[PDB]
């Protein structure tokens, strides 16, 4: 990447997963944008959280800007789900982590027990109605 | 075969036309092997499956409810008669 | 199409965002592209397989159920059994 | 549906339901009948006069308009 | 097969409930 080069824009897709071997990358943050908040540098990974997730669902959340001539390593979601394929033991935690985290941000037991609640709402309609009909 | 195959992934009666030929010239000198080798029978039966899972599920939700209402009463009534006896217990 | 299936692979709201529009375009033009063809062998396949999954689920739950009530069967029998001890 | 209420009210699978037994038909249930209402209730479905609701006297009630 | 089952647990189910329930009521009478 050359110098001032946006590796990652904000309210981008951001599938892959950059690594850096030689150079410094800086996240631009603060008020009103142009701020440097955070400079990464050689050996810092970035962008992982979004090779666990699905078609358009890990819009990014800042900009990355190349300080200088960058040497990065992506590794794009789609080969990872290549290679996912061939490895369902890895697949099955990778998708438990991506639970794990989806689930700790929102805040056939429940089908059954719904289905129950639906059943006595229906049953107490008619029970209201008879005492209404036995009181009338 | 493969290409055949791929080839005829395009069209939908081509494949038709070509294996009703093919029954055909085999006809022509030692037709097939079983002349009665002559489907929607087992999507039926796969959606009947699938229909019959549906219900036992729907019974089945209901009947856990049911149990579960149950087992909370039998509860609550052994855990009054634990406490009635609790005084003597304890005394 | 294949390309372009796949540059709509993160972008689904932009996929059904053609597909219809395209649909009003046959519509404005064209044989209105006729919705008394189907409404939904590959869908019957389909049903199949989500009945499959379905009943292995009702299955796996069913016995996890069982194993949860003949838990508390035992732990009731057992409560049941302490409350006879201790009174008698 | 109707089955699967009493069996799930009728912990005993005896065919019979007790004023007591209503109670662990509560939850399970979508009906409110305990206490006093619950015997109330019982000699109401209890046409017999037994003191238990029957698997006929509780289609009976659940089917009565 | 997963219907019979059902109908065999739930037979047995209310045998074992209903055992459960005779002697919670025998307790509770005889307290």
């Amino acid at each position: 990447y050359l110098p001032n080069d946006y590796v990652c824009k904000k309210g981008e897709i951001g599938r892959e997963m950059y690594i850096i071997q030689a150079g410094q990358v800086q996240v631009l943050g603060g008020p009103d944008g142009k701020s440097v908040l955070v400079t990464l540098k050689a050996g810092s990974v970035f962008g992982e959280i979004s090779l666990l997730a699905v078609g358009g669902g890990n819009r990014r959340t800042a900009n990355v800007v190349a300080h200088g001539f960058t040497n990065l390593f992506i590794l794009d979601k789609k080969d990872l789900n290549e290679i996912l394929v061939h490895y369902p033991e890895s697949q099955k935690l990778l998708r438990k982590k991506a639970r794990r985290m989806l689930r700790n941000n929102n805040k056939g037991r429940g089908g059954r027990l719904a289905l129950l609640r639906a059943r006595l709402k229906e049953l107490a309609a008619l029970e209201a109605a008879a005492r209404q009909q036995q009181l009338l | 075969k493969d290409d055949l195959m791929e080839a005829l992934t395009e069209y939908p009666d081509a494949k038709g036309m070509l294996e009703e030929k093919g029954k055909q010239i085999l006809m022509k000198d030692g037709l097939l092997d079983i002349n009665i080798a002559n489907p929607k029978d087992l999507e039926e039966k796969v959606t009947r499956m699938e229909s019959s899972v549906d219900l036992l599920q729907t019974r089945f939700a209901r009947i856990l409810a049911e149990y579960e209402s149950m087992q909370q009463k039998l509860k609550q009534r052994l855990t009054k008669v634990e406490k009635f006896l609790k005084p003597l217990i304890d005394t | 199409k294949d390309d372009l299936m796949e540059a709509l692979t993160e972008y689904p709201d932009a996929k059904g965002m053609l597909e219809e529009k395209g649909k009003q375009i046959l519509m404005k033009d064209g044989l209105l592209d006729i919705n008394i063809a189907n409404a939904g062998p590959k869908d019957l396949e389909e049903k199949v397989t989500r009945m499959e999954s379905s009943v292995d689920l009702l299955q796996t739950r069913f016995a996890r159920i069982l194993a949860e009530y003949e838990s508390m069967q035992q732990k009731l029998k057992q409560r049941l059994t302490k409350v006879e001890k201790f009174l008698k | 549906e109707i089955r699967e209420a009493f069996r799930v009210f009728d912990k005993d699978g005896n065919g019979y339901i007790s004023a007591a037994e209503l109670r662990h038909v509560m939850t399970n249930l979508g009906e409110k009948l305990t206490d006093e209402e619950v015997d109330e209730m019982i000699r109401e479905a209890d046409i017999d006069g037994d003191g238990q609701v029957n698997y006929e006297e509780f289609v009976q009630m659940m089917t009565a308009k």
